[PDB]
């Protein structure tokens, strides 16, 4: 978007120009609450420039024919605001729904966040996966991040201490692994993300969808 | 000026000087291999960084021709002179010799072709283009360019023939910033207990030409600095003065800190005068919040051994008057990150796009001399929920919570961004900013207690005179739900009443010092109109939100593995 | 003009005077510490502080070539003739001698090279930033740069080595304006009885460039004095008045009377005709408002003794019809300070985030030419306490009243802001505002009883004739519910 006039239509032309150009691509069109959004007519705007947007974006969207075959692909948090023009089947159609995840999945996610890190050997999830039901990714490598900086933290300490003990030897490092203990120290503020009418909204727009 | 002058860019330097060098010293190696070396490079990056120093390099290292062409000295005032000039210089450096051609600050040369409404300048560019590919376009000559915008050039100057390479010279590392410490420190005597290497961990924004500006401030402070035991001297400075000069590390010091990065000279905040002793309470908020800040930017080895990215936000919420700003204060005072300063609705514009422009700059400036600490005070102004106002400008705030959020976590890098936010009223915040990876640390900053009022009461009182006599157990233990603000009031007032005494006896002394310090009696008139600033009914809705935190923390025990 | 006249600002002008001054006399200091020194001066600040002065003396003193560049000088109809002439102006400079360049007004030169459109611009600035550090860029010149915003320049152009050293010719000091009184009133046979130290303390906000004006009309109303009783001899005038004329010290306080800071002509008040003997009754709110506005104007010594800031917000409630007003204009008076007075509504505006500009740059004035007093009449119009509407506006209120508690109490240096609040509705105002540090005294303004009655019919009858037989002390007593206003 740019305050200029025809430069804020001109971008999303040179911008699909350059999509059309080096075929195939993916454009990946990031938070779309901005770009389409609702109109809501009642004759009181700042000028009609979001609907030269989103008029430009269809009228660069609907030109899409078997040749030069490129994706577009969108992910908004609310989906209500998103246009039904947009949101029309024959120019876009398809909706995936992420829900929340389930134990397995919850399992699966803090195996993956926790690949190149040296994990302690008698160490498992499961607890972790059982004792968070609502919980999500995010906050899940939130509470990664806070183990990892509790055993930062006892590492400077343990280093400070040897320095100490040296001026008035362990090994390369005192805490090699992430204990059970720094989990159980970082699960203490450990908070959810979403709150529970979000659920209820998104789960509205599932059955409504 | 040789290549032993450019470091901390060690890598763009050898594949400037593989395609400079290897083509023109031995080029039966590039005869064998078959086909034709690359005779193009485009350099860009921020200003003051060392582009145009290796453009002088080169142009110093080689014994070959050398034709300097800057950006705005093609143009002439005659039609179709331009082109001619273009045609004569691109003449002379083929005609001689294998030269190379400098193109500096080609933002004036090329203007897209596409946004520009003149004939001159598309007439420069087309002429570029065909003297730079085509029928009789090159015979073994090189051309360099340098520019501050690589996004401003033509996509078809962008090309391979003319420039292919492209390489990033961007901000150097401790590594790069000592180097550059050593290379402007060696033609000067500075001490025997300097530290340079001291010196290029403590700063964290520089690039370039600021490590010889904070050189080039130490040594003028040095030179103000050890003229006042001689007179002014307008004649001659006598040779006691010149030798044993000495550039001590005091002098790098003040220098240090009476300098800022180049790219964050628009945004240098006031310097208020706090440290971490003036914030009375708030012991382990205040050593979460200063641990959680000086980790990643000290010791970012065992965050790599460790294989995980450190915690970039953290939000303070609660009643106002409690200590969120002065917090904010302190850690701009003394922590050695750089500080970008920023209020709630200071970045809004009447324009459609500028306050979502100005975002993203202040947040590219933020990203841009990292390690940056950024404070987003009251970010119930900009960042509110989406669609809660039927009429509004158009969706507006919506675009600037939209960039905020894509900013905050979206296709980046996240090298080092430590966003602060500081809001009195959690309930306006939008649920997808105080998701984990954007803003984690939600720190609820509660009422002081009675041993917490007093080192509040400590605090405020350590720059003043004080009765011996007194004491603040009392004060401390007779107001319950009062704040830190009410006890700064309760102090103004004292030394109000103080100061009315002093200038009443300084009155009576004049019609025919008293007052050296705070009595009891200043005290207790002060206490007696005295009231707390948060109702019954806030501080209920606060321990509201904290129990429904605490509610959306439900399952968690001891927790047995 | 020397370096003796532009004083008041002694830490900018030594930190001018060493680069130019200092490898100019002896070059021994910096051929036997290696380093080169800086070579680029910008002096940004608020307009009418000495910089134009500075570069003059710098000009009339300094024995090196001066070449002066006025900022659209330059530019020219043909294409690529300004960066001629820059080119020019530069090979001149550097032909002759070691000189000093001073490119005035480069706001008009350096359009930050992302929110102009042109390409003249553009070219201007790219040859500026070729010709000021590339290859053989400068040898031993020096370019100084003067500006009245700093923050529309390029940062290429505000880099080391182009312009590196920014000094902050800002606000001055009693002591400064002491100098510049002392300095403009040197040639003129002014009087005997005249002193500059009242006048330079009760000067608050001036920027440095209104004290020659408070002269110059000090000196044409003693000259307009002079000339309306003995006859003006419009053939020839007399010369027995010429050797007698003098500066006296009333017209002085009259010039005071009659002029304000140049940051403030546009807020200006309304010359309304009150006096703290015209408000009858509440002797304590009078003078607890007299001591919260003149202790850290009149003594500053005794609260940086202390090591304590000054509390400065106070807050009018009551009921309607009581003197909060007319205390507002009896401070807007006679108060040592300067005055910025708004209506409830009246920095509202239609576009987004104009209030907010409004907001902000009515309290970066009232903080610049400290000390003021900034009367916030209709607190109630002016901040709800939050989100109190169903459906919202555009979400504006709630941004103003973050605003206002972030300019009351945020970021700042908090030099001196009083904010005096009258409002007639105590419900509907932020707790965040009623919070000390920006509103700590809740001044409750009530009701007279009959002896506040008795002086507020004696203040109202002040300038009438009476009969000699009037009582009022029948009217004091039968009414007993009454008001001012009533
Ligand atoms: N990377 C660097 N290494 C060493 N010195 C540098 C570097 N960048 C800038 N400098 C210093 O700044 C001076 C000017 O730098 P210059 O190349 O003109 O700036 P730019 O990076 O904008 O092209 C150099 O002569 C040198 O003294
Ligand atoms: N814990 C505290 N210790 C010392 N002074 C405090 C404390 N809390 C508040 N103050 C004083 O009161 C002022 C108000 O605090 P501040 O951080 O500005 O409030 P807020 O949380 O509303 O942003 C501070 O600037 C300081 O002068
Ligand atoms: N600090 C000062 N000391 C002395 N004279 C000053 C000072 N500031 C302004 N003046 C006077 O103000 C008048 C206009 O100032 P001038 O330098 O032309 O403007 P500016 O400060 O905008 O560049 C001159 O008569 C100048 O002498
Ligand atoms: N306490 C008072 N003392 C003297 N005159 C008063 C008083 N209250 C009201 N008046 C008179 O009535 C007028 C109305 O008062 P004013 O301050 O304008 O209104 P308000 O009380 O609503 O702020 C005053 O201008 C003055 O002439
Ligand atoms: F990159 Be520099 F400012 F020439
Ligand atoms: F007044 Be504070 F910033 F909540
Ligand atoms: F030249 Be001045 F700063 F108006
Ligand atoms: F009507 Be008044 F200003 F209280
Ligand atoms: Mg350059
Ligand atoms: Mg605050
Ligand atoms: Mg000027
Ligand atoms: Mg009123």
């Amino acid at each position: 978007l740019s305050m200029w006039y025809g430069e804020s239509e001109s971008n999303i032309r040179d911008i699909f120009d350059k999509a059309r150009a080096a075929a195939p691509t993916v454009v990946f069109l990031d938070e779309l609450d901005s770009i389409a959004k609702a109109r809501g007519g009642s004759l009181g705007d700042a000028g009609g420039a979001s609907d030269r947007v989103v008029n430009q974006l269809l009228t660069e969207m609907d030109g899409m024919n078997a040749k030069k075959n490129v994706f577009v692909i969108g992910a908004t948090n609310r989906p209500d605001q998103i246009d039904p023009a947009i949101l029309r089947p024959g120019r876009l159609d398809q909706l995936i729904y992420v829900p929340l995840p389930d134990e397995n999945a919850r399992l699966s996610i803090l195996n993956a966040q926790l690949r190149k890190t040296p994990l302690e050997p008698g160490l498992e999830l499961t607890a972790i996966a059982k004792a968070t039901q609502g919980f999500s990714g995010a906050d899940l490598l939130y509470i990664v991040q806070r183990a990892a900086k509790y055993a930062i933290k006892d590492s400077i300490e343990a280093h400070r201490q040897h320095e100490a003990e040296k001026e008035v030897e362990p090994e390369v490092d005192p805490v090699p692994y992430i204990t059970k203990e720094h989990f159980a120290e970082a699960m203490k503020t450990a908070k959810r993300s979403v709150s529970d009418a979000e659920l209820r909204r998104y789960e509205a727009y599932s059955q409504q969808m | 000026v040789g290549y032993d002058d450019i470091g901390g860019c060690r890598k763009q330097m050898a594949q400037i000087r593989e395609m400079v060098e290897l083509p023109l010293r031995h080029p039966q190696l590039f005869k064998a291999i078959g086909i034709k070396p690359p005779r193009g490079v485009l350099m860009y990056g921020p200003p003051g960084t060392g582009k145009t120093l290796m453009a002088r390099a080169v142009a110093n290292e080689t014994g070959a021709f050398f034709f300097l062409i800057n950006g705005p000295e093609v143009m002439s005032k005659m039609a179709g002179e331009s082109e001619s000039n273009l045609r004569k210089a691109f003449e002379e450096a083929e005609k001689n010799a294998p030269a190379i051609i400098f193109i500096d600050e080609i933002d004036s040369i090329a203007p897209k072709r596409d946004k520009t409404n003149g004939e001159v300048e598309r007439r420069v560019v087309s002429q570029l283009l065909t003297l730079m590919d085509g029928m009789k376009a090159r015979s073994n000559v090189v051309v360099i360019a340098a520019t501050n915008r690589p996004n401003s050039i033509d996509p078809a100057l962008r090309r391979f023939g003319r420039f292919d390479r492209e390489v990033d010279i961007g901000i150097p590392d401790a590594t790069g910033r000592l180097e550059v410490l050593r290379i402007h420190t060696k033609n000067m005597k500075l001490a025997d207990d300097v530290d340079l290497e001291a010196l290029a961990a403590e700063t964290h924004g520089y690039v370039g030409a600021d490590i010889a500006s904070l050189c080039s401030e130490a040594a003028m402070q040095q030179i103000r600095e050890k003229m006042d035991l001689i007179d002014l001297d307008e004649d001659e400075i006598d040779a006691e003065v010149l030798d044993s000069l000495g550039v001590t590390m005091d002098n790098f010091r003040f220098a240090l800190g009476n300098s800022n990065p180049s790219a964050l000279r628009e945004t240098v905040v006031e310097s208020v005068n706090v440290t971490w002793d003036d914030v009375g309470g708030l012991d382990e908020i205040k050593e979460e919040l200063k641990e959680t800040v000086e980790y990643p930017v000290l010791h970012p080895d065992q965050y790599t051994k460790f294989g995980l990215s450190p915690s970039k936000g953290v939000l303070f919420y609660g009643p106002p008057g409690t200590g969120k700003t002065l917090l904010a204060k302190a850690v701009a005072t003394e922590v050695s990150a750089n500080f970008i300063s920023v209020k709630g609705p200071e970045l809004l514009s009447m324009w459609y796009g500028e306050s979502e422009s100005n975002i993203r700059d202040i947040f590219d400036k933020a990203r841009a001399a990292a390690p940056t600490v950024v404070f987003l005070d009251e970010l119930d102004s900009i960042a509110k929920a989406r669609g809660g106002s039927l009429g509004d400008a158009g969706g507006a705030s919506d675009r600037v919570v939209n960039q905020l959020l894509t900013e905050m976590d979206g296709m980046n890098a996240k090298k080092n961004v430590f966003v602060i936010g500081a809001t009195n009223r959690p309930d306006q915040i939008d649920p997808a900013i105080l998701r984990p990876g954007r803003l984690d640390q939600l720190i609820y900053v509660p009422l002081p207690d009675e041993n917490a009022r007093l080192s509040i009461l400590n605090a405020q009182l350590r720059k003043t005179p004080l009765e011996p006599g007194l004491e603040l157990t009392a004060i401390a233990k007779a107001t319950q739900g009062f704040s830190g603000a009410d006890l700064l009031y309760i102090v103004q007032r004292a030394a109000k009443y103080a100061i009315k005494d002093s200038i009443e006896a300084h009155r009576q002394h004049e019609a025919e010092d008293p007052v050296p310090y705070i009595t009891k009696e200043h005290f207790a008139e002060a206490m007696k109109t005295a009231k707390r600033s948060v109702s019954d009914a806030e501080l209920r809705r606060y321990e509201a939100y904290s129990q429904q935190m605490k509610a959306s923390r439900g399952q968690f025990s001891n927790f047995n593995f």
